């Protein structure tokens, strides 16, 4: 039950292979292809909504 | 109408009758029963004497008195002098059955005190000298109930069993025999215990003279109170029915 | 093992003692017998001293001055599982412990035997 | 493999009684908090996964260790196979009357040189055998004997430095069961050792050095682990109390049920 | 050969390691397996029977088989205290040596609810009401009844229904506790208290005696295996 | 001739692969997946059904 | 996971203000240079995988070392399992109130004779022994203790010259995270120490030689090394800023906001 | 099987359990219930407190000699230093509520007596 | 047995490594995941949240 | 080119790979499965078959 | 592999007399329990896979061994080949 | 190369093994198969024929 | 740990201070209990002595002649948690520092008391 993923690369795909080997899922490698983003939580938290190109007060 | 509190349990040629009774456990679930062919190993067609043997013993009575520590009772080896089970075990290398076993004491609504009744598998006991290991007079009984001690048995040089009840003759805590099969005799609510035992062991046959495989015990846990004007003498009674009983290898009678 | 290891025998001056050592086989013991007694007196400061041994299809007596043909064995057949011993016309200058060591690799066993000789014949 | 949910109830009023009940019976009640309070719903996800019979017993425990040496009185180390001389296993597998496994052996030899007086010291690398006899076969009587020629019994030969020896062994009893517990006698007329069978019989193992090394003397120490696998198990009992005294019987000094504390309201330990 | 690169851990030894290895019995048949009555398949089988609690375990009463008796009897007022002691079911010498509490000794943590019953063992004419409460922590123990009546708890009428069952529920700021004694998981209280009186009529013992049992509830587990402070060694046995 | 099997796992599958290689199941590694449970036959080992909501004696 | 691109714009003249907001509303402007000046367009491929939370944390630290030897006074080591000993791991999970993750423990262990007079030394090869031990487990008073044995206590045995031994934990608290913070007491009536709670508890590890050796001193040294991996984190704060002092909490001696220059408009630091 | 004498009732963390009982006296016919909004005059918003208030409250015990005349206890007043429901008495203007009462007395086979337990609305005295 | 070559790095430790490893705890069951606020997947979120400069960092 | 065959297993099925990796049979692993009987040849060698219910010799 | 199973039987009263036979004749005879007593009917699972000739024979064994050494006379080791 | 790891049991020589290995002599094409009577393909075989028991062993 | 493990506590002679050494344990501390009090007086340069010791379930006096009868235990159950003394009939000569060590393997805690003795009973 083999898992082929992309490796990271350069920009201007190249994969390789995976198979677990242990009973237990804290016995498997690190993730580290994880890119998503959320920074709208830390910056804009505010309850009304604020359009950029207008005055934030009036 | 009708009353969970009464029962009847007819065996051979005997009855026994009961009107104060909780239930009856069944061993682990299991019903008793004969062995099977895809579980045989001795390969002569065995005996099945079937109501000459599975019937009712009763056993000589025991007093409960207000400091008795608890009586014991090897199972074979309580029966082996006793009608034609015994003889049955006399004659023959191997033998296979359970039990019905069936515990009476009864007293008034003025008396007070509680029993553990438990059947107890390959209870192997200690010996007072830790180097030793305790003699068969000591261990079996035969028809006559073996007695607990109240504190413990002094080491010698001697082949005596550590009799002391807190330790159930086997280094472990009494409260948790409960494991086991079992019921309580509480003198407010009940006058019976009934378990029935299916054979347990690790073969499927065994010589019954060399090795007892269960155990009845009987402990106090409430003593027996009353006041003056009331009953002093109070029994306990054990009857016992073998079950599904079957014997193989015959041979000369004898155990050596 | 041997049957009962721990045990205390008393008798009487001119009386003769039966010391038991009956043994039993597990199948993994499959090198050759050894059979020893030896004493360690009560009046005596001496410790450990071999009275009889058996060893390779023989015995051998005369190893304490004291026991000087009054210790035999009790078995026409030894190596079937009895280890026992004789002393014969006891005196108070016995009294001890006694002890059986049997040998069959990889088993081994040994058994303590307090003998206590009193004056008069009498178990109180 | 997942532990029960707990449902939400409401106040109630009504004949039925699920917390009274009659322990004399032989049964245990059922009863769960719902029956006697108000209680919220819970999507419980917590496993019982750890408490298997399996994952219960199934580690390395050492058993027994020996030494033997390169020059002197004791040349090689010999020993009954056998649970019950360490105290952590057997009171694991005493838990259950009836028990069958099959067994991992893993070995741990390590060695010491000796003080001496022996000047120019140069030894070489050594190497050990472990050899199994099973019930019934020869054993050896010294260091240097044809029974080492090993024809039909098991042995491992190992170089120290690498990685630990180790093997299986399969359900080894004539037996259905191991019989952890026997109320009885071997010998047909109960006047023998009481408590004696042969459903447990393993064997014997033997440990020698294969080569002297150097001139030196050097002490030499095996530690065998054992660990169960495929394991089955019948007949729970009441966890061993009292400590341990012998390794061939079961006999015990008595002890209080627990420990002790001041009184039947005091909130702490004494 | 095919090209291979040893990373760290080759040839450790790890005692909770599980691998394949030969066997020194090649092609052994192994006795055929019986059908034996009682089989367990998980430890937890064993924590939900109910086994009796040593609550009377003061100076030499632990041994005996008084440990196990709790006094009651008929007083001269009432709402005075039966017995107390805390949720610690590895810890407490109440409950350490219980079924539940020696399987308890082999672990780290443990979640989910106790179940404690109670079995009346005077005379059938003796009559009596008990309160049994839980208190949660963060107050201390109750002192009177009229404080321990503001928590968890069941008035227990005795009559031919002889036992009565106390639920001691999961109330816990974590998914877990700990076996060990520890502040940050403290667990509670539990006591008992009379109701009201036992009465009984002349010629019947005013001194009675009840007994206590504890199991898990089917919501109960534990974590983490280890050795139990229970058994020790000073040399292999012979 | 793989099997392939879930690994343990969190709450809030991921799986692994094995082959046997020799020649006797003794060789085989543990069996730590098995998690079955049936305990009444130690609790409630009573002959006469007892439903929770009844008195236990009538 | 690529970074945004540039849009090209030209001039403007109207009543937009993208540049003009107010700071005081919590929010962060999300101006880009468009906003204010004429810009190309941009095609970027500049990708954010070097900072994510599980590449910004895994990689192996040391977090603590210490020695034992095979003679004399200090025969074992014996340490309580936590991140708080060493500065460089510390600080990097702080940046976070709560996480969880799995580790894996490497240890490097290496060992040096000791000046001596003892002639003729020829020294076997050693054998080390790892033991951990969860929380209320019972721990060894001395190098030959039963405790040793190991039967539930996870045990590594490792030999001096192969690969350094490694195992994985999976993350272990009874709370649904890690704390890094606590701001609270684990007594009800806050009169204990302040900060200290349970929910980090990890256990204690203890090392130890399983042989001696040979006749010579020999001191050895064992180095624990942590890595997370499978890591969440919750609640961004700011990172330390002054030394750390105790284990223990989170105690400071006070210090400057940053370093100094010599003016307002100085183009170097000082 | 049944009996009619058993009984338990379950209101918040609170359980009561009985084995010699009667039956059960419902008021005039009627089960408590909450305000309904065609009968309202207060015009905030109710709080219900529900578990913290609706629960069992076990009161001082009293001794029954052979000369006892009786015992009386107003209900709102008897309950009002007693935990959330006497908190909520003290800081609000307006109450309202229902009631289960249960008195316990048990004694032999052979002691003999007869008690009047009654609730009575409005007892100005 | 399969005949192989060990490479070069064999049993080095190389501590931005990322290998499997045998678990010492096997089966374990860990604590099921909360929803808790303010999850952080990436380091730049830190970054592009404002801060205060000290501009004028002149001697006290 | 992987062959499954079957392990050694007890009674009241589990399999097991191999792949040769040599040239030469007599590099290959013991052959320890075959179970074939035959013992007429050293029982029962006799020109006339005997009956075993009847007399040997009439 | 497995071992046979035992058929069982109950009296008999005839002219066969299976326990009768010659052992002149060089034959040895086939006679199983049942022929000459009452059994039971036995579902035999045992074996006969450990006492193959190749799993009798297939065991390492040392079949020789001899010294030399670094310097002086016997300087390498010389064995014809043999079981023997 | 392939990262891989050591399991304990690595260089052991267990005498009980079944393992492959090279042949010191490749190519070598053995001498053929004969026909030869009274092949035995398990040791029960030889355990169901007769032979005759010394009962009377007794002395010389 | 020990709750507060720095302090400085001030007296007058003839009074009778209260040195606190409360102690809370985590659940990895499964070893035996050890506790020691310890001394470095002011006024001398004798350094580190101990004064009172509790170990294997009891207690042990009688370290420093100076304080002789006058150094004990103020709970009835120590190992609860408090380790605290009472130091009797003070004088300028015992001014100087006090120290207390919890043990219980593998936790280990210490707490320094800084005791100041005056000629006058005035906090000033």
């Amino acid at each position: 039950g083999a898992q082929v993923s992309t490796q990271k690369t350069g920009a201007h795909i190249i994969h390789y292979t995976n198979i677990n080997y242990y009973k237990d899922a804290a016995s498997n490698s690190a993730t580290r292809q994880d890119f998503a983003q959320d920074p709208g939580k830390f910056t804009e938290p505010v309850k009304d909504i604020m359009i950029k190109s207008l005055p934030a007060l009036n | 109408g009708y009353s969970d509190r009464v029962r009847s349990i007819t065996l051979g040629n005997s009855t026994i009758t009961t009107q104060e009774c909780a239930n009856v456990v069944v061993g682990y679930g299991v019903w008793p029963d004969y062995l099977k062919d895809n579980e045989a190993t001795a390969e002569d067609q065995p005996t099945q004497p079937d109501v000459a043997t599975c019937r009712f013993y009763t056993l000589d009575s025991v007093q409960w008195q207000k400091t008795s520590p608890g009586w014991w009772w090897k199972l074979p080896d309580a029966l082996s002098n006793l009608g034609l089970f015994g003889q049955n075990m006399q004659y023959h290398y191997l033998g296979r059955t359970g039990y019905t076993i069936h515990v009476q004491c009864n007293a008034s609504k003025f008396h007070q005190g509680c029993l553990l009744v438990v059947c107890v598998p390959e209870a192997e006991m200690g010996c007072a000298t830790l180097d030793n290991t305790p003699s068969s007079a000591e261990l079996l009984g035969g028809d006559a109930a073996k007695e607990f001690a109240g504190e413990p048995i002094a080491s010698g040089s001697n082949k005596l069993v550590q009799r002391v009840v807190y330790n159930a003759g086997m280094g472990i805590g009494v409260g948790n025999l409960t494991i086991f099969p079992h019921q309580w005799i509480n003198l407010r609510t009940n006058n019976s215990a009934t378990i029935v035992m299916p054979y347990t062991n690790s073969v499927p046959m065994d010589n019954m003279f060399r090795h007892n495989n269960v155990t009845l015990m009987v402990i106090p846990f409430v003593p027996l109170d009353y006041c003056p004007g009331s009953t002093t003498y109070v029994p306990i009674t054990v009857t016992i029915a073998p079950m599904n009983a079957e014997y193989n290898g015959l041979r000369l009678a004898g155990h050596q | 093992s041997i049957t009962t290891p721990e045990e205390m025998i008393e008798k009487a001056k001119g009386e003769t003692a039966y010391l038991p050592c009956k043994f039993t086989l597990s199948p993994e013991d499959q090198g050759p017998l050894d059979i020893e007694w030896l004493i360690s007196p009560a009046d005596n400061q001496k410790v450990d001293q071999v009275i009889i041994l058996y060893s390779g299809d023989k015995i051998y007596d005369d190893y304490y001055p004291d026991l000087k043909g009054r210790v035999h064995f009790t078995s026409n057949d030894l190596k079937s599982g009895d280890a026992s011993i004789n002393v014969t016309n006891l005196q108070l200058s016995d009294i001890g412990t006694y002890q059986c060591k049997v040998k069959k690799a990889p088993g081994v066993a040994n058994k303590k035997i307090h003998l206590v000789v009193l004056v008069k014949p009498s178990g109180a | 493999g997942r532990v029960a949910d707990t449902v939400g109830t409401g106040p109630t009023n009504s004949e039925a009684i699920p917390a009274l009940t009659a322990a004399e019976t032989g049964h245990t009640s059922q009863v769960v908090p719902g029956d006697t309070m108000q209680t919220r719903h819970v999507k419980n996800y917590h496993s019982r996964s750890e408490s298997t019979v399996e994952n219960f017993l199934c580690r390395s425990a050492c058993v027994y260790f020996t030494e033997y040496k390169n020059s002197g009185s004791k040349r090689y180390a010999e020993w009954v196979v056998t649970t019950r001389q360490a105290a952590q296993l057997r009171r694991k597998l005493e838990f259950f009357t009836y028990i069958r496994f099959d067994l991992e052996l893993t070995f741990v030899i390590t060695s010491t040189q000796q003080p001496s007086t022996t000047q120019n010291q140069d030894a070489q690398i050594l190497t050990h055998q472990i050899m199994y006899v099973p019930p019934g076969g020869p054993v050896p009587d010294k260091v240097d004997s044809y029974v080492w020629q090993t024809s039909t019994n098991p042995s491992v030969f190992w170089t120290e430095g690498n990685a630990p020896p180790r093997m299986s062994i399969p359900f080894l009893s004539i037996g259905n069961a191991y019989s952890n517990f026997y109320d009885g006698w071997s010998d047909f007329s109960r006047d023998g050792v009481y408590g004696i069978n042969t459903l447990n019989s393993m064997g014997t193992l033997y440990a020698r050095h294969v080569n002297t090394g150097g001139t030196g003397p050097i002490k030499s120490t095996i530690r065998i682990y054992f660990k169960p696998k495929h394991v089955k198990a019948w007949i729970p009992r009441p966890p061993r109390l009292c400590q341990y005294e012998k390794a061939k019987n079961v006999n015990f000094q008595p002890s209080g049920v627990t420990t002790t504390r001041q009184s039947i309201t005091a909130m702490t330990n004494t | 050969g095919l090209p291979t690169m040893n990373t760290p851990g080759s040839c450790q030894f790890l005692t909770s390691d599980d691998f394949q290895s030969p066997s020194a019995m090649p092609q052994y048949d192994v006795t055929p397996e019986m059908r034996i009555p009682g089989e367990v398949k998980n430890l937890m089988e064993i924590a939900e029977v109910d086994s009796v609690v040593p609550v009377q375990n003061v100076g030499e009463k632990v041994n005996s088989m008084e440990a196990y008796q709790i006094p009651v009897r008929s007083n001269e007022g009432s709402g005075t205290q039966v017995f107390g002691f805390p949720l610690q079911p590895g810890y407490s010498s109440v409950f350490s040596r219980t079924l539940l509490g020696e399987i308890l000794n082999y672990y780290t943590h443990w979640s989910g609810s106790i179940k404690l019953t109670f079995m009346f063992c005077g005379s059938a004419m003796a009559t009596g009401k008990f309160l049994l409460a839980y208190s949660p922590l963060g107050a201390g123990a109750p002192t009177k009844r009229v404080d321990a009546m503001l928590g968890t708890h069941v008035v227990w009428d005795v009559g031919l229904q002889s036992s009565c069952v106390l639920c001691i529920p999961w109330i816990s700021q974590t998914h877990y506790r700990y076996v060990a004694s520890d502040e940050c998981t403290a667990g509670g209280f539990i006591t008992c208290w009379y109701q009201t009186n036992i009465v009984v009529p002349a010629d019947a013992q005013s001194s009675c005696y009840i007994m206590c049992f504890v199991s898990a509830c089917n919501d109960f587990s534990v974590r983490l295996l280890k050795d139990t402070p229970f058994i020790s060694q000073e040399n292999f046995f012979q």
